DNA sequence: CGAATTTCTAGACTCGAGATCAG
DNA sequence: ATCTCGAGTCTAGAAATTCG
């Protein structure tokens, strides 16, 4: 077993042997630590490395863990389904993507729509594309609602590619087990 | 088979330089009656239009209604290695992907064949409703565009206030606010020189100057340019190609709402 | 309140041209006198002097002397927006912070209106204490801007040695060394060409190349350069506004024990 | 010692900025004939010769045969800041040591001294041969460079065929292909608008466009250009140096590689 | 009115500045 | 100890002004 794996189920094994602790925790919340148990080797310790890093999109051509798997993506679909993953396809929001995108990513971006500034700083840049998903559009889409900023998206999305981002709904309920083992 | 024979390249020169900074890629599309250009802006925000007629080709003939994708660039490119003097011969066969674009040369001693690959577009076809305008404005071309370039380092934004007494623009910025004001051009005969002004209503918008930038790239093709809007509609400048079409553009107004931010 | 209105549009846009690229902050000295400048560059080396008479404004009238921090670099950008046949007619009122610039077109057809934000600087006053130089020299505008640019591909400190027969505009560097020399002329009608030269004691100095590029910047001012200079005494290049000033740079000569090492 | 006292200063100037963006160091041969120069480029790829005859000088004097090796970028710099109208006169000490330049002035009121440092090369001699040609081609410069930047906009790879009415320059690129024709023209009175072609043989090469870019930077030294070729041989491109010379350009046709199997 | 020129600008280069970490 | 990253710095080519 990797190093940080042993370590990091010993936190679970104490947890679930003292009984006050899932006095605090109701059956959903203990179904879905079971859900963690059933996973295969390979899943659980992709669970693992996501779990220490900072909860943000992240891309799929990054993630390089040659000690677990050469191909992740079967390993991911196993995440996926279970609820533990979210994949880009729940990824609507604007703000979002632009982050995710890199610096010089950012700036092709902005020559292609004609930005003021398109050599700024990524910061700058973001709040620019953010405020010009608020401009009016023309009878090019016709005027109901501009809904310009869904242009940008689904070009976006495409520059982005595949990416991931840990679900928080797992994450929140296992972020609430390791501060108490801390006491 | 499309063969249009073009004595003036000139004229198709300045055109392809006028789209070539706004526009990537366009539907091409053809017909018996001339090229009826309408395409698209990548910011989704500015349209295009091109009506080069038919009378104005020295020879035109045109089997079938066509439709092709060029690459906006590539033409661009293709025709800046063209001198102002040559006779362009604009011809596609019929279902080969290809616009052969034939140079002559007044003292025919030298030719040049080209050929471009075409391209497959989503042919979006947008139906652009008519309507009344309450301004209508008419000036030199050399005007607005010094206009234009003098207020872009001012601000971004520019408050057209088309008043009777003459049409002002008014941008602000960090640096200051500059206003710049016309007259009307009663005794100047010249048509180079009319700044003639038409009302039915007060009107006042505002419009992003980079953008206004991008339209004044045509002012080669003609001396007058006119300015049309009203209350809520799209702001339309017209330029005129000679007697062989018209060339115009689109941009929707500022909301008021987005200078609060 | 304080209202200037010159008729030479060009004047004002050469000045602000010549004074954009090397002081970013002046304070703008206005008195009865006429218009006053004096402020050393951002980089503590070269200092900056300019005059505008009263006689030489078309129309004139100031109550109480003022004091203006105007942002050299934004001047700049608003002038260069002005054509070269305008009516500058600098205004400010009261006690605003708004420096009000209106251009107006001969053909009363287009009037400019602009109005800046006014800063506070600090009132530093440098002595300028009248002396007598050794080699004084009037010679055309644009042979010295040839030196310099010419001089400024080979090395980077002229050697200024004012000879018999006229200047030897000498200089060093890694390619080699340039020993540039003018004769002296007196025998022409016109005083355009004249390159006489006037001598008390001899003289030979050092000075950065940089700053003489820089200073070169106002060449279409004038066309008599008046380059005077003494013994450790900074170099005077003066320049004729017309029959309005003189504009004057300041730059101490550089020591020989810093090429030393 | 050599002296060398040229007239015409141009020339040395068009010479110079021809040599200054393919070839780094040259080792000129000089001999009592005149000024020699041959160097294979840094890519050794391409050849470039040269020849100025003692008698196009006004006056020369070489009384032993020397071999200066000298940067050709630092020449250039050097060279640039004369005038068009100066009367070079390039001067060595018999101790190979350092390059004179006393750039003068037609008025003779401003005279300009330079110095060089000289560099130690390997002089590596090439002996090129003397070999017939199947097709030559004589035709306007300014056509050749237009038609050089035309293809370059398209491919890298010029396909040079003697047609039977003139030459077709072929480029194929991944935009399209151009195809261009010169109509063989001799009736025309004026020989510098005139194009001719000598055949012996047909033949078909193929080339690099990004060195004969490079080679038409030579245009101004003269209005024609003679075009030399045959099978599995290295392509000639000659310039006329006045009545003083001639300038050489080389190289080796590309090899056609079997992309048809 | 085209070529040359200078000036402005896109692009590649080098380096300081986060982020993680191990105890 | 490992790593990526973005940010400032510098050239060469395109565009605007001017002289001829």
């Amino acid at each position: 077993h990797p190093y940080y794996l042993r370590s990091f189920l010993v936190v679970l094994k104490t947890v679930l042997e003292n009984e006050d602790d899932m006095l605090l925790f109701d059956e959903q919340e203990k179904g879905i630590v079971t859900k963690f148990y059933q996973l295969s080797a390979t899943g659980q310790k992709l669970y693992v490395r996501l779990f220490q890093r900072k909860l943000s999109w992240i891309k799929m051509t990054k993630l390089e863990y040659e000690e677990i798997a050469l191909d992740l993506t079967p390993v991911i679909e196993e995440l996926t389904n279970a609820g533990f993953l979210q994949t880009e396809s729940e990824l609507q929001e604007l703000s979002e993507v632009l982050e995710l995108l890199s610096a010089p990513e950012l700036k092709s971006l902005a020559k292609t729509f004609h930005l003021v500034n398109p050599n700024g700083q990524k910061q700058q840049l973001v709040d620019a594309f953010l405020k010009l998903a608020k401009q009016r559009s023309v009878c090019t889409w016709g005027k109901n609602k501009p809904g310009i900023g869904a242009v940008i998206l689904k070009r976006a999305k495409a520059l982005a590619g595949q990416s991931v981002r840990i679900c928080k709904g797992p994450r929140a309920v296992f972020s609430r087990i390791l501060l108490l083992f801390s006491l | 088979m499309f063969e249009a024979r073009l004595v003036q390249g000139s004229i198709l020169k300045k055109v392809l330089e006028a789209l070539k900074d706004l526009i990537n890629e366009a539907c091409w599309d053809i017909s018996s009656s001339g090229v009826n250009l309408q395409s698209m802006d990548s910011s989704h925000v500015s349209l295009v239009q091109l009506t080069l007629r038919s009378e104005g080709f020295d020879t035109y003939r045109c089997d079938r209604n066509l439709a092709m994708g060029v690459n906006l660039t590539s033409m661009s490119k293709i025709l800046k290695c063209a001198g102002n003097e040559d006779i362009i011969t604009l011809r596609a066969e019929d279902n080969a992907d290809t616009l052969a674009l034939v140079f002559e040369a007044p003292n025919q001693e030298k030719v040049s064949d080209y050929e471009m690959k075409l391209m497959d577009l989503d042919v979006e076809q947008l139906g652009i409703p008519e309507q009344e305008y309450s301004c209508v404005v008419k000036m030199p071309s050399g005007e607005f565009a010094r206009i234009c370039r003098d207020l872009s380092h001012i601000g971004d934004a520019v408050v057209i206030s088309c008043a009777k007494d003459g049409v002002k623009f008014s941008a602000s910025g960090e640096l200051g606010n500059g206003n710049i004001k016309l007259s009307q051009t009663s005794n100047v005969d010249k048509e180079e020189e009319a700044v003639t002004i038409e009302m039915n209503e007060p009107v006042q918008l505002t419009f992003a100057l980079r953008y206004l930038n991008f339209f004044t790239k045509a002012t080669p093709l003609s001396s007058t340019v006119t300015l049309s809007m009203s209350a809520d509609v799209p702001l339309v400048v017209e330029y005129k190609i000679a007697d062989m079409g018209h060339l115009k553009y689109y941009l929707a107004p500022k909301i008021e709402d987005e200078e609060g931010s």
